[PDB]
This record gives C-alpha cells, structure tokens and sequence, in this order.
C-alpha cells in the first residue's frame, strides 16, 4: 500500500482534472461548442473568459499538488538512496536505520 | 387612431426555445452541404458547431437522440440528421508529440517521437494529408524506429550502446553523431 | 476603346515557393522589443506561389485570379511594367470595383463601376482598361510611385512586394521595395512588409486582375506588342499562427511559421528562436481546418409567419394565446416586406446566430 | 444616412434585421459612437418624400462596413426572368414612404456613426479641454493626448520615431511620452519608491 496509494494519488488527480472540464464556472454551459453556436462574438467572449479562467485555475491547482507530491517523493527517494549507500554498500551502526 | 404613440396598440409575440437532446423540429434557413469524413473540418449538426475529424462508427444511440457526450462533457459522437448515421468525432489535435533536437547552432535537423502509436497508423493519427510536405516527410520514411514509447521518425537506429545525451524513454536514447545525423540506441547501463 | 489582342501565347503559369517572404503587420499596436504569437491570415513559408511573366513567345500575362482572404503580389522588373491592379467581384458595370493605376508621377485609386473590357491593358507611349465609370463615391490620388519606361535592358533591379487584404470594409495595402539582381526567379530571404495605405473601399472583393503596360510606339507600324522583361508572383494568404520578433523600432526582424516543420513548432511553444539540445513536448499548431460542413434535417416547409404575425385579431394580454410552432423553417427574412419590428430582444441566444440554430419546442405567445 | 424610426435600434453591433443585414452592418468589435435624431419636417414633406431608398432583397448578408450600391434584379423564384421585373423576381431597392403625418415608427430619422481608432499616431481631433502648463520633477497627474497617467516627468532623449507619441517598455507601461506642443520627448518615472525599509 505504501507504493500503491502513490499510483492511486496520481491516477486520481488526472481523473479529477478531466471531470473538472464539465463545470460551468458561472458560464451558461460547460461546452465551448454550445457557447460558440448559441452566442455571437461580442457576447460569447464573456462566457469563454469564465471557462478559460476556471480551467486555468484547475490546471494551476493540479500542477501545485503535483509539485508538492514531487517534493515528498524526492525526499523519499533521497532516503532510499541513503539506505542503498549506507546499508547495501556497507554496514551501518545507526540504530534502527536498517532493520 | 389619433392617440399618442405611448398609448397606441402594439402586438407582441414571444418565442420560447428549448434546445434539447431531441430531434430538431424547426431549423434555420441555412442549407445543408455534402458530408466528408476522415478530414479535419468544422461541422454543424442540428445547430451544434464544432471542429474535428469524423469517422463512421456504431455507438448504438437511442432512437430519440442526436448527440452523445463523454465524461469530459464533449461531443463524443453525433447523429447525421439526413442519413440517420451515427458518426464519431475525434479531436483534430494530437498533443503527445515530442521534438528531439540538438542545439539550434548545431543543425536544423530534428527527430519526431509520436507517443503510444503504432507506426503504420501514424499518417491517420497525425492527418498527414492536410499538413505541409515538410511535415509529410516526417510521418513516413526509412528512418522509422519502433520503441516502447510510441515510435520515432527521423533518427536512424543503431545496434551499438553508448551513454546517452538526449533521453527519449523506455530505455531508448538519442544523440547527434557522425555526415552528421541523429541516432537512437538502447542506453548502456 | 478596347482592342482584344490576338497572337498571344496561352497563359502558362509556372510555380515557385514563398521562401520566408510575405510577413506583414497583423495589427496597429506598435509593439517594440517583444516576441509575439499572433494568429492571422499570413502567407505560409515555402508556399506554392503561382508565377506569370511578360516576355516578347509574344505573351503578356493578365489573367483573372481568385482573391481569397488577401493576396501576396511580388513583382520584379526593369522598366516598371506592372502599373495597376483591378479588384472586384464581377468586374463589370453591374457591380462596384476598385482600380489602382499609377502613371508617371502619382497613383490614381478609384472605387467605381467601371465596365472593364475583355483583356484590359495599359497603353504606354514613348486608357484601354475601362470604357465608362459612373455612380460612385470614393476617389484617392495622394500617393507617390516611381514610373519610367526607359532603360529596357539587363537583368532585373527592383523587387516590389505587396500584401492586399480586405477586412472590415477596409482595403489594407502593405508594401516593401528591395533592389535585387536575379535571373527570372524570386530571391530567397526574409521580407517584412510595412503598412502603406488603408482604403475605406468597403466593397466585396473575390477576384482580381493585374495590369501590364504595352509599348506599341511609333517605330512599329504593324502594331508591335513589344513588352519588356517583367515577372510577377501571386500567393494566397491562409489562417496561420506566426511568431514575430519586434525590435526597438517596431519592425519585424524575424518570424516563425510554426506550421512548417517540427523545428519551427517546437521553436514556437518554447517562445524562443533558439532551442537547445533536448526533447521538447509540443502544443498543436500543424493542422488547421479547411472545409465547413453544415447538415440540417430535410424539412422544407416554410413556417407560418403569416398567421402568427399579421392576423385579424390577437388575444388580449390577460388571456394570451399559446401556439406550438413545429415542422417549420425559421427564416425571419420573409417578414421584412411588410412588418418592421419596434423591439426585438433575445435572451439565451444571439439574434445574428438564429439562422444557424435548430430548436425543438418553439412556443409562440401572442 | 437616413432610416425610419423602427430601424434605429438596428444600428448596433450584433443586431439583425433589414438595415443590419442588407444595408449597413457594424463590426462586432466596434469602437465608436452611434447618434440618431428625429428629422421630421426636414427630411419629409407633404405628398411623400420618396427620395430615400433601402435595399429589401439580397443574395447574402452584408459583411461589416460594406456598401452594396448595385441594382441588379433579385431572383426569388426559379426562372432567371432575363433581368426584368414581374413574377418571382423583384427590384432590390424600395423607396421610403415618409409623410409629415406618419407615426414615429414611420418618421424619418438621421443617423451618424462616428468611428474612432486611438492609435500610436499624432492626434488629429481633440476634445474641448484647454491645455495647462507643463511642470517637471514633481508627482503629477498628466494627460498627454488622452493618456491619463500619474508619475514624475523628466527631460530625457529616447529618440522616438517622427510618427510616434509614446513609447512602452517590457511591462506595457508608458515608459516615455512625446509632448504634443513642444515635440519634446519626456520621460515618465513612477512616483513611488517601494524598496524602502
Ligand atoms: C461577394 O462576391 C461573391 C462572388 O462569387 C458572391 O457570390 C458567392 O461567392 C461564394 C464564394 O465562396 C460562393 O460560395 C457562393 O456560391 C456565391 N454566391 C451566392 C452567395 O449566391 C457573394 O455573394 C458576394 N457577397 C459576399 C458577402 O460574399
Ligand atoms: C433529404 O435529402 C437527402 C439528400 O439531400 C436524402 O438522402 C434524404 O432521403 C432526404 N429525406 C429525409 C432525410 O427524410
Ligand atoms: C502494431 O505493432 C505490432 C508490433 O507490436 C505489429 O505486430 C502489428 O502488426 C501492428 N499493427 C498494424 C501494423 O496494424
Ligand atoms: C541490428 O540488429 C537487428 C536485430 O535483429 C538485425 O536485424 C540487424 O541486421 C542488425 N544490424 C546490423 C548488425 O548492422
Ligand atoms: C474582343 O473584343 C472585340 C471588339 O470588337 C469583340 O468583337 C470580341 O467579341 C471580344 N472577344 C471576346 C472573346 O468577347
Ligand atoms: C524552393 O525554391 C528554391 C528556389 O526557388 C529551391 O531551391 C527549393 O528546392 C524550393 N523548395 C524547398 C525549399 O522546399
Ligand atoms: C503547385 O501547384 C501546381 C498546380 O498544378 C502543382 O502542379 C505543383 O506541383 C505545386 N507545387 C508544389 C511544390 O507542390
Ligand atoms: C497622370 O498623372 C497626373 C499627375 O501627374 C494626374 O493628374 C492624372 O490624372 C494622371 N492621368 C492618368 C490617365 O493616369
Ligand atoms: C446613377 O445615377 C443617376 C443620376 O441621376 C441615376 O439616374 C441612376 O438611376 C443611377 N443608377 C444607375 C444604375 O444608372
Ligand atoms: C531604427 O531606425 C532609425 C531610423 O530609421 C535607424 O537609424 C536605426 O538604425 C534603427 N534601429 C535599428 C536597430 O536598426
Ligand atoms: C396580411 O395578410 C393579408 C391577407 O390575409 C394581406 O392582404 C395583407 O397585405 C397582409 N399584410 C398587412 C396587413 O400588413
Ligand atoms: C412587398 O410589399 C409590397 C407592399 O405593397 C407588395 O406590393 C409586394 O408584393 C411585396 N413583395 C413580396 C411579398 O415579395
Ligand atoms: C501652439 O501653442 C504653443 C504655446 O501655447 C506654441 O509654443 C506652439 O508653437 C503653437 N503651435 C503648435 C503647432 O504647437
């Protein structure tokens, strides 16, 4: 599970990023085609701006969470490299470091 | 008949539309055209304008249905209002293309990695018929090398193994060697 | 008067490419020291230019060509043979056209109703392009250009590049001049066409024709159609996304097509002209739609607007009528003959987008 | 131009109707002003002023700022009818029926549409504001050719082009301006000095 949820933390983020495409964000609809087929240029712009702002905020949120998780994974990988160097490649006198 | 315009009679007609997922009952005066498939076009079915490529498929729509969505609330498929045929909409763009290059002041030569594709169906995944010929030389050729990360066109594959400069993925790397050309190889551990 | 020319060799257009030429200014913002991604009707790099020339053989090239989304017209010559342009949609007295013709000192620009004769040509001495102009508004004369029919020998020395566009009722002309020495071929390199003039022609332009001069002269009693070494190049603008570099003077020093090769499109997403060694993911720029498909249900019954509107009696407002409108075609153009609408407000849809929509359950309160 | 009253509301971007489809269409990104006023007893006389024409039929919608002065016979049926009037083919232009006793919806109105550009070009038309005296090296609100900004003005030399009024920077702020009266290239520096502790 200590590995598995990591995968379950990465597939769930992309799925939520896809499912956030079906959001109005205050616009009339969540579909660019509906807005561009029902409204003219001057009046669909205020709806497309809402959709663009919402989806850009969604992408920024996803990237921020990915950066947080990448920092945590990098800390774990640094620990794993230290374990490999100090216990596989040698013998460690540190208590409870390796077993 | 001699009263002021503020008290003259007026006739008001108020029209109400619904625009549902139902067969179209009233339409605009815009006349139809001839359907073309497997080509990046702007379509307009029942007053639903979109952009993409159209393929014949069978998604088994309900009889009182016109379009089918997906989990991203995009038009996954539409029904032809004249031939009663269930078409299929695929996005024109192919995000998932990588350009592998040396420095700009080294060569104007690039290799193109197409991700998770099988190299025979590259021209129908890129739509190479609608591209400029400078793209169409990069879709097919004799430099096609199939990797586990899609496949790579524009870099010859050698059986030797070196330490690698440009990592491509799935163990495949690329470099700019010797006239001068881009080579791809399995990375040497 | 107009004389239809005989003996002329058949119009055989050769072909060449637009190697990095035709870059113009898409808008008047005056940006300086900046890389800008701009979508607009640009001339693509290495595009298929169709090429015509005047060589006496004994052929002049004044054919009739399609004006689609603006054109790029590059002319190379020795003695200023290209001396005008015809724009319009029918090129007759039944429709309004545009003439740009320059004699020895200045230009003449007239948006009028010329009855252009078949095979028009400019008569050069040491004219016969139209027959009558009437019922027209615009007239422009204040722009200089160099014209002289002299020194008719040697390889070409002048290259004049033009970009013609007709958007928002404005005829935009962009121009550039460059001295080159070539052998009957377009020189390669970069071209930045500065904005020259902006006509309020406000006319429908779909089909154009160039103008060449003729030298009948005195020393040819046989009506000598001796023309001189000149060659022009036409390319068609397409909706692309260029990357433009503006220097401190506001001039486009360099541009990237972004739809030409993978190097340009990977050069277009990284927002730099020099990419470094590595592998780059790339946004989409390569493929653009060309055709438009409209498909509506096969119903041809005109909608009863003669009973919903123009009835003998309507219902009173306290007992307002409900009528279901069904199996119609919704064109409001049939009501322009008799009724002028005092108020026409629409909520949820736009009035100009009604002709491209299909509804399901239209109801009509009255 | 001159329209009837009921069509005065059609002179607007995005509108549709008879004037906005066949006669005069405003662009969707219009930057201007539309003025219209009642012109009865000036554009209409007794017995009918049948001098103003409007196009009733057209083969296609008008593109913005496009004039259709042609007068060819519109075909509305099946036969081409060889370019004469009669059945299923009509004259495209129709005359207005302005009368002094007409209703307000049928009274003649006069419409003037002004189009503005606001470019980086020398100013051609100005408002009725009176100019003031330029002061330098002081935190002021400045209005150069309609550029209402705030800052300090310093004499400098950035060598503007002759057809220029202001020069930007990499942050799209007004880095420098040209004086409209003395043709002297000033320099705008921000009034505040964030960077103090
Ligand atoms: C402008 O001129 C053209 C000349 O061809 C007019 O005719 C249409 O041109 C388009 C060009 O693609 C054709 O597809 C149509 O079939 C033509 N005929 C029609 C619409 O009856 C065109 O109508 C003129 N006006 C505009 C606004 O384009
Ligand atoms: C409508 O027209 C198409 C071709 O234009 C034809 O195939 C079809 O049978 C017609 N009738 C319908 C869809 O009811
Ligand atoms: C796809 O690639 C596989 C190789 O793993 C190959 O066997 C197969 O024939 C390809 N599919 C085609 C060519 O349709
Ligand atoms: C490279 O290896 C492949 C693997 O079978 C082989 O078919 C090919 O002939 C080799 N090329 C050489 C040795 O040049
Ligand atoms: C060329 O002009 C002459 C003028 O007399 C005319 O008779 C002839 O019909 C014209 N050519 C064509 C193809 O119409
Ligand atoms: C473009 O034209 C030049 C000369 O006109 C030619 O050498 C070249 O092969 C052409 N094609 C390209 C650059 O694809
Ligand atoms: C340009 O178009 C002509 C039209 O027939 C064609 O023959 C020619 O091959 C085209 N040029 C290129 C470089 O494709
Ligand atoms: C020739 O140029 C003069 C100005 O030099 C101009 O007034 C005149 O209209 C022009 N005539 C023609 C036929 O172009
Ligand atoms: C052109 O203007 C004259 C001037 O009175 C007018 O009589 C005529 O009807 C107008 N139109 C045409 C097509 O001649
Ligand atoms: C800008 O234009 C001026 C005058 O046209 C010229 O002297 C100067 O060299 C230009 N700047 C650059 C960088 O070319
Ligand atoms: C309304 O319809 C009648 C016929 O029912 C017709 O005579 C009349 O011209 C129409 N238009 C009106 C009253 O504006
Ligand atoms: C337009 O209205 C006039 C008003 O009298 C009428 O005579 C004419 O027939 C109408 N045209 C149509 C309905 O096509
Ligand atoms: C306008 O007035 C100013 C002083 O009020 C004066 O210096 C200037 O010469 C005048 N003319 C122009 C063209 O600025």
């Amino acid at each position: 599970g200590k590995l598995q949820d990591v995968v379950n933390q990465n597939a769930q983020a992309l799925n939520t990023l896809v499912k956030q495409l079906s959001s109005n964000f205050g616009a009339i609809s969540s579909v660019l085609n509906d807005i561009l087929s029902r409204l003219d240029k001057v009046e669909a712009e205020v709806q497309i701006d809402r959709l663009i702002t919402g989806r850009l905020q969604s992408l920024q949120t996803y990237v921020t969470q990915q950066l947080i998780r990448a920092a945590e994974i990098r800390a774990s990988a640094n620990l794993a490299a230290t374990k490999m160097s100090e216990c596989v490649l040698g013998q460690s006198k540190r208590v409870d470091f390796c077993g | 008949p001699t009263n002021g315009v503020g008290y003259q009679p007026y006739r008001v007609v108020v029209l109400s539309f619904e625009l549902l997922n139902a067969p179209a009952t009233v339409c605009g005066p815009k006349k139809s055209t001839n359907l073309i498939k497997n080509k990046c076009v702007n379509f307009n079915f029942n007053g639903l304008t979109g952009t993409g490529v159209l393929t014949e498929s069978n998604k088994k729509f309900l009889p009182f249905q016109q379009f089918g969505r997906d989990i991203a609330d995009t038009t996954d498929a539409v029904r032809d209002p004249q031939t009663l045929e269930i078409l299929d909409i695929t996005p024109c763009s192919f995000g998932g293309v990588s350009v592998i290059t040396p420095g700009t002041n080294a060569s104007n030569q690039v290799a193109v990695l197409y991700q998770d594709v099988n190299c025979t169906e590259v021209p129908v995944a890129i739509h190479a018929d609608q591209l400029t010929p400078t793209w169409r030389v990069y879709s097919t050729g004799s430099n096609v090398f199939q990797t586990r990360a899609g496949c790579l066109i524009g870099a010859e594959h050698v059986n030797n193994s070196y330490e690698c400069d440009i990592p491509i993925g799935a163990g495949i790397c690329a470099s700019y060697q010797t006239s001068q050309s881009i080579i791809a190889y399995t990375m040497s551990l | 008067q107009c004389v239809n020319l005989t003996g002329r060799a058949t119009i055989q257009p050769s072909f060449t490419n637009s190697s990095h030429r035709g870059v113009y200014y898409p808008d008047t913002i005056f940006r300086s020291n900046s890389l800008v991604l701009s979508q607009g009707y640009f001339l693509p790099f290495y595009s298929n230019i169709s090429w015509y020339y005047a060589l006496t053989e004994k052929r002049v090239d004044n054919p009739i060509l399609d004006f689609k989304d603006g054109i790029y017209f590059a002319a190379t010559e020795k003695s200023n043979i290209v001396r005008g342009w015809i724009f319009g949609t029918t090129l007759d007295n039944t429709s309004q056209s545009l003439l740009i013709v320059n004699n020895a000192t200045n230009v003449i620009i007239k948006v009028c109703n010329f009855q252009f004769c078949y095979d028009p040509y400019l008569s050069g001495y040491f004219f016969a392009v139209y027959s009558s102009y009437a019922n027209c508004t615009f007239e422009y004369v204040s722009k200089p250009f160099m014209l002289d029919i002299s020194g008719k020998s040697g390889l070409f020395d002048t290259l004049r590049e033009f970009v013609f566009r007709n958007v928002d009722g404005y005829f935009k002309i962009y121009s550039k001049y460059s001295p080159v020495n070539v052998n009957s071929n377009l020189p390669s390199g970069f071209s930045a066409l500065e904005p020259l003039v902006e006509l309020p022609a406000g006319i429908n332009i779909t089909r154009f024709r160039t103008l060449l001069t003729i030298h009948r002269g005195d020393p040819m009693p046989n009506n000598g159609w001796t023309v001189f070494s000149a060659a022009y190049y036409v390319g068609y603008l397409a909706p692309r996304t260029f990357m433009l570099k503006y220097n401190e003077n506001g001039t486009i020093t360099d541009a990237v097509d972004c739809s030409l090769d993978p190097l340009s499109e990977a050069k277009c997403t990284l927002k730099s002209f020099t990419v470094e060694k590595g592998i780059y993911q790339t946004s989409n720029f390569r493929v653009q739609p060309t055709d438009s498909i409209v498909r509506f249900p096969n119903i041809t019954n005109l909608c009863p607007f003669g009973e919903v509107f123009n009835a003998t009696t309507f219902a009173s407002v306290y007992a307002w009528n409900r009528k279901r409108i069904s199996n119609c075609v919704a064109d409001y153009s049939v009501l322009y003959n008799s009724t002028s609408f005092s108020t026409f407000k629409c909520y949820g849809v736009s009035p100009t987008k009604l002709n491209d929509l299909c509804f399901t359950n239209v109801y009509a309160d009255s | 131009f001159v329209v009837r009253g009921d069509e005065v509301r059609q002179i607007a971007p995005g509108q549709t109707g008879k004037i906005a489809d066949y006669n005069y269409k405003l662009p969707d990104d219009f930057t201007g002003c539309v003025i219209a006023w009642n012109s009865n007893n000036l554009d209409s006389k007794v017995g009918g002023n049948y001098n103003y024409l409007y196009r009733l039929f057209r083969k296609s919608n008008l593109k913005p700022f496009e004039r259709d002065i042609s007068t060819e016979i519109y075909q509305a049926g099946s036969t081409p009818c060889n370019g004469v009037e009669g059945f299923n083919c009509y004259f495209p232009l129709k005359s207005y029926g302005f009368h002094p006793t007409n209703g307000v919806g049928y009274q003649p109105y006069r419409v003037v549409v002004l189009s503005f550009e606001l470019l980086n070009a020398p100013a051609t038309v100005c408002g009725p504001k009176k100019s003031t005296n330029l002061i330098k090296n002081k935190c002021v609100n400045f209005n150069f050719n309609g550029l209402t900004g705030t800052g300090v003005l310093t004499e400098s030399n950035k060598k503007f082009l002759p057809f220029q009024q202001f020069g930007r920077d990499i942050a799209d702020t007004t880095d420098a301006v040209r004086d409209p009266q003395t043709l002297e290239i000033l320099d705008i520096t921000p009034c505040s000095f964030g960077g103090v502790s």
